[PDB]
């Protein structure tokens, strides 16, 4: 039972893009990350394709 | 006959709640930032569409030409 | 004969497009005795309106005739995918 404590670091490199799909909308995402991966924070556009 | 005002009060009525009144009628679930988008830009692309449709028809310059037995065909059908 | 399931499922879609197609436009035909304007008039055509209307009723006929043999495609093509 060691604590196991995850703290968060000043975050400075570039972050991964994580848009939440589901059986719907995942292959919408699909269809736009084959152009390529948003900038992070980046407008989604799939919400509107 | 027809008149153009008509066709747009009905279907403006039907696509605007469709688009205003539709996402206050909404699931709070993990969709609910979806269904209200789709909702909304449903409604503009098919009302677009359709209000183009309707309007390139008013005024038109010329009527079409038909064939001789259509044009028969059609003066004792409608 | 069984023919190969793919090939009798593609019959059963077929039949079925068929059937509703071939329904609907033998109804158009008989309604509108049209959009289509295409029943083979004669070429000395009379001052007859009526002469018009029986050449859609024709077309109709024959269209009901094509649903029924993609009627029957559909039944064999069926009992395949079941015995395959």
């Amino acid at each position: 039972t060691v604590p196991s404590i995850l703290n968060r670091m000043q975050t400075n490199q570039t972050p991964p893009t994580y848009n939440k799909t589901n059986k719907f909308t995942h292959g919408f995402q699909n269809i736009v990350d084959a152009y390529g991966i948003g900038t992070y924070r980046e407008i989604n556009p799939a919400p509107y394709t | 006959a027809h008149s153009f005002a008509l066709p747009v009060i009905i279907f403006t009525t039907f696509w605007g709640l469709i688009g205003i009144a539709g996402p206050w009628f909404v699931p709070k679930g993990p969709n609910r930032g979806v269904i209200i988008t789709m909702l909304v830009a449903t409604a503009v692309c098919c009302y677009l569409f359709w209000l183009i449709a309707i309007l390139a028809q008013l005024n038109p310059l010329f009527g079409p030409q038909l064939k001789n037995e259509t044009i028969w065909y059609v003066r004792f059908l409608w | 004969l069984c023919c190969g399931p793919k090939l009798a499922a593609c019959g059963i879609v077929l039949s079925a497009w068929g059937v509703i197609m071939l329904i609907m436009l033998g109804i158009f035909f008989n309604v509108h005795s049209l959009i289509e304007d295409v029943p083979f008039t004669e070429k000395d055509f009379e001052n007859g309106p009526q002469n018009i209307y029986n050449l859609y009723e024709q077309v109709s006929y024959n269209c009901f005739i094509a649903a029924g043999l993609y009627l029957l495609l559909g039944g064999f093509s069926f009992c395949q995918v079941r015995l395959n």
